Protein backbone atom coordinates (compact mmCIF):
# COMPACT_ATOMS: atom_id res chain seq x y z
CA UNK A 1 0.00 0.00 0.00
CA UNK A 2 2.83 2.34 0.91
CA UNK A 3 4.36 2.73 -2.34
CA UNK A 4 1.55 2.45 -4.41
CA UNK A 5 -0.09 5.86 -6.19
CA UNK A 6 -3.33 6.02 -5.66
CA UNK A 7 -5.46 7.01 -8.53
CA UNK A 8 -8.11 9.49 -7.90
CA UNK A 9 -12.01 9.41 -8.58
CA UNK A 10 -12.22 11.20 -11.98
CA UNK A 11 -14.19 14.89 -11.87
CA UNK A 12 -17.22 15.25 -14.19
CA UNK A 13 -17.77 18.23 -16.53
CA UNK A 14 -20.33 20.00 -17.04
CA UNK A 15 -22.12 22.56 -18.95
CA UNK A 16 -22.46 25.34 -17.36
CA UNK A 17 -22.51 28.61 -16.21
CA UNK A 18 -22.26 30.82 -12.91
CA UNK A 19 -23.13 34.23 -12.52
CA UNK A 20 -22.47 36.44 -9.56
CA UNK A 21 -23.56 39.75 -10.42
CA UNK A 22 -22.00 43.20 -8.33
CA UNK A 23 -22.96 46.08 -10.74
CA UNK A 24 -20.74 48.32 -8.28
CA UNK A 25 -17.32 46.94 -9.66
CA UNK A 26 -15.72 48.56 -12.02
CA UNK A 27 -15.12 46.17 -14.85
CA UNK A 28 -16.72 43.21 -15.20
CA UNK A 29 -14.63 39.58 -15.63
CA UNK A 30 -15.47 36.59 -17.77
CA UNK A 31 -14.34 33.02 -18.37
CA UNK A 32 -15.23 30.50 -20.41
CA UNK A 33 -13.55 27.16 -21.42
CA UNK A 34 -14.79 23.64 -22.57
CA UNK A 35 -13.09 20.23 -21.29
CA UNK A 36 -9.55 19.73 -22.25
CA UNK A 37 -7.96 16.08 -22.56
CA UNK A 38 -5.61 15.81 -19.64
CA UNK A 39 -1.07 16.09 -19.34
CA UNK A 40 -0.88 12.41 -21.06
CA UNK A 41 -2.92 13.83 -24.32
CA UNK A 42 -0.67 14.70 -27.15
CA UNK A 43 -3.29 16.90 -28.69
CA UNK A 44 -2.06 19.51 -25.56
CA UNK A 45 0.46 20.41 -28.25
CA UNK A 46 -2.56 21.26 -31.03
CA UNK A 47 -4.18 22.97 -28.52
CA UNK A 48 -1.84 25.04 -27.50
CA UNK A 49 -0.45 26.92 -30.85
CA UNK A 50 -4.57 26.99 -31.37
CA UNK A 51 -4.50 29.26 -28.34
CA UNK A 52 -1.07 30.73 -29.89
CA UNK A 53 -3.53 31.29 -32.97
CA UNK A 54 -5.57 33.42 -30.77
CA UNK A 55 -3.22 34.51 -27.72
CA UNK A 56 -3.66 37.56 -25.67
CA UNK A 57 -3.71 40.99 -25.36
CA UNK A 58 -4.26 44.01 -22.76
CA UNK A 59 -4.58 48.11 -23.13
CA UNK A 60 -0.73 48.34 -22.76
CA UNK A 61 0.43 45.89 -26.27
CA UNK A 62 2.10 48.72 -28.17
CA UNK A 63 1.35 46.39 -31.75
CA UNK A 64 -1.87 48.03 -30.84
CA UNK A 65 -4.22 48.05 -34.35
CA UNK A 66 -1.67 45.45 -35.57
CA UNK A 67 -1.14 42.35 -33.53
CA UNK A 68 -1.37 39.40 -35.75
CA UNK A 69 -4.60 38.06 -33.26
CA UNK A 70 -7.66 38.71 -35.01
CA UNK A 71 -8.90 39.37 -31.75
CA UNK A 72 -6.88 41.34 -30.67
CA UNK A 73 -6.79 43.78 -33.37
CA UNK A 74 -10.61 43.72 -32.92
CA UNK A 75 -10.46 44.56 -29.25
CA UNK A 76 -8.07 47.39 -30.12
CA UNK A 77 -10.70 48.17 -33.21
CA UNK A 78 -13.72 48.44 -30.95
CA UNK A 79 -11.75 48.89 -27.39
CA UNK A 80 -13.78 45.53 -26.39
CA UNK A 81 -11.78 44.85 -23.67
CA UNK A 82 -9.02 45.98 -20.98
CA UNK A 83 -7.25 42.53 -21.67
CA UNK A 84 -8.23 38.69 -22.43
CA UNK A 85 -6.22 35.67 -22.57
CA UNK A 86 -6.30 32.13 -23.38
CA UNK A 87 -5.24 29.05 -21.54
CA UNK A 88 -5.32 25.49 -21.77
CA UNK A 89 -5.04 24.15 -17.66
CA UNK A 90 -4.31 20.42 -17.71
CA UNK A 91 -4.82 18.09 -15.06
CA UNK A 92 -4.19 14.41 -14.92
CA UNK A 93 -7.85 12.93 -16.15
CA UNK A 94 -9.53 15.98 -17.42
CA UNK A 95 -8.24 19.91 -18.08
CA UNK A 96 -9.51 23.26 -19.22
CA UNK A 97 -9.53 24.59 -22.91
CA UNK A 98 -10.62 28.55 -23.04
CA UNK A 99 -10.61 32.30 -22.45
CA UNK A 100 -10.91 34.71 -20.07
CA UNK A 101 -11.02 38.45 -20.47
CA UNK A 102 -11.86 41.54 -18.93
CA UNK A 103 -14.32 44.16 -20.46
CA UNK A 104 -16.54 47.76 -19.10
CA UNK A 105 -20.21 46.42 -18.88
CA UNK A 106 -21.14 47.76 -22.25
CA UNK A 107 -18.84 46.15 -24.49
CA UNK A 108 -19.11 42.79 -23.08
CA UNK A 109 -21.34 41.45 -25.61
CA UNK A 110 -19.48 42.18 -28.53
CA UNK A 111 -16.31 41.10 -26.98
CA UNK A 112 -17.62 37.60 -26.05
CA UNK B 1 -28.86 49.62 -26.48
CA UNK B 2 -31.36 47.93 -23.81
CA UNK B 3 -29.03 45.47 -22.47
CA UNK B 4 -26.74 46.79 -19.96
CA UNK B 5 -29.03 50.02 -18.52
CA UNK B 6 -31.72 48.03 -17.07
CA UNK B 7 -30.88 47.76 -13.31
CA UNK B 8 -28.41 48.34 -10.50
CA UNK B 9 -28.00 44.86 -9.21
CA UNK B 10 -25.21 43.68 -6.12
CA UNK B 11 -25.05 40.64 -4.64
CA UNK B 12 -26.91 37.73 -6.85
CA UNK B 13 -25.53 34.81 -7.82
CA UNK B 14 -27.08 32.40 -10.04
CA UNK B 15 -26.29 29.01 -10.96
CA UNK B 16 -27.63 27.00 -14.37
CA UNK B 17 -27.30 23.73 -16.47
CA UNK B 18 -27.09 23.61 -20.11
CA UNK B 19 -30.16 22.21 -21.52
CA UNK B 20 -28.25 19.07 -22.51
CA UNK B 21 -27.18 18.00 -19.36
CA UNK B 22 -30.93 18.11 -17.51
CA UNK B 23 -34.25 17.09 -18.48
CA UNK B 24 -36.87 18.98 -20.71
CA UNK B 25 -39.78 17.86 -18.53
CA UNK B 26 -38.12 16.77 -15.19
CA UNK B 27 -40.22 15.24 -11.97
CA UNK B 28 -43.86 15.48 -13.74
CA UNK B 29 -45.64 13.20 -10.84
CA UNK B 30 -43.46 14.88 -7.75
CA UNK B 31 -43.53 18.60 -8.31
CA UNK B 32 -45.66 19.41 -11.84
CA UNK B 33 -49.17 17.60 -11.26
CA UNK B 34 -48.85 18.30 -7.94
CA UNK B 35 -48.49 22.27 -8.90
CA UNK B 36 -51.29 22.20 -11.15
CA UNK B 37 -53.35 21.11 -8.89
CA UNK B 38 -52.38 23.97 -6.28
CA UNK B 39 -52.85 26.36 -9.14
CA UNK B 40 -56.14 24.87 -10.32
CA UNK B 41 -57.52 24.84 -6.23
CA UNK B 42 -56.13 28.45 -5.59
CA UNK B 43 -58.17 29.75 -8.46
CA UNK B 44 -61.61 27.66 -8.80
CA UNK B 45 -63.55 29.66 -6.79
CA UNK B 46 -62.91 32.99 -8.26
CA UNK B 47 -63.16 32.06 -11.42
CA UNK B 48 -65.96 29.28 -11.26
CA UNK B 49 -68.76 31.24 -9.21
CA UNK B 50 -69.47 33.62 -11.91
CA UNK B 51 -69.61 31.60 -14.56
CA UNK B 52 -71.86 29.04 -12.90
CA UNK B 53 -74.15 31.81 -12.03
CA UNK B 54 -73.75 32.41 -16.10
CA UNK B 55 -74.51 28.93 -16.64
CA UNK B 56 -77.99 29.23 -14.25
CA UNK B 57 -79.49 32.18 -15.64
CA UNK B 58 -78.51 31.24 -19.42
CA UNK B 59 -80.33 27.66 -18.39
CA UNK B 60 -83.82 29.33 -16.86
CA UNK B 61 -84.14 32.19 -19.30
CA UNK B 62 -84.12 28.81 -21.97
CA UNK B 63 -86.94 26.70 -19.77
CA UNK B 64 -88.64 30.16 -19.15
CA UNK B 65 -88.41 31.28 -23.34
CA UNK B 66 -89.81 27.49 -24.00
CA UNK B 67 -92.26 27.24 -21.19
CA UNK B 68 -94.20 30.71 -22.17
CA UNK B 69 -94.35 28.79 -25.68
CA UNK B 70 -96.28 26.19 -24.61
CA UNK B 71 -100.40 26.73 -24.01
CA UNK B 72 -101.87 27.74 -20.81
CA UNK B 73 -104.84 25.25 -19.99
CA UNK B 74 -106.64 27.91 -18.42
CA UNK B 75 -107.02 30.06 -21.50
CA UNK B 76 -110.15 27.28 -22.70
CA UNK B 77 -111.51 25.59 -20.23
CA UNK B 78 -115.00 27.66 -20.67
CA UNK B 79 -114.27 27.48 -24.74
CA UNK B 80 -117.54 24.96 -24.97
Amino acid sequence: KEDAVPILPRCRFTGSEIRARDDALPVAHVALAVEGPGWADPDNVVLHVANAIIGRYDRTFGGGKHLSSRLAALAVEHKLCHSFQTFNTSYSDTGLFGFHFVADPLSIDDMM
Amino acid sequence: IHFGNLARVRHIITYSLSPFEQRAIPNIFSDALPNVWRRFSSQVFKVAPPFLGAYLLYSWGTQEFERLKRKNPADYENDQ
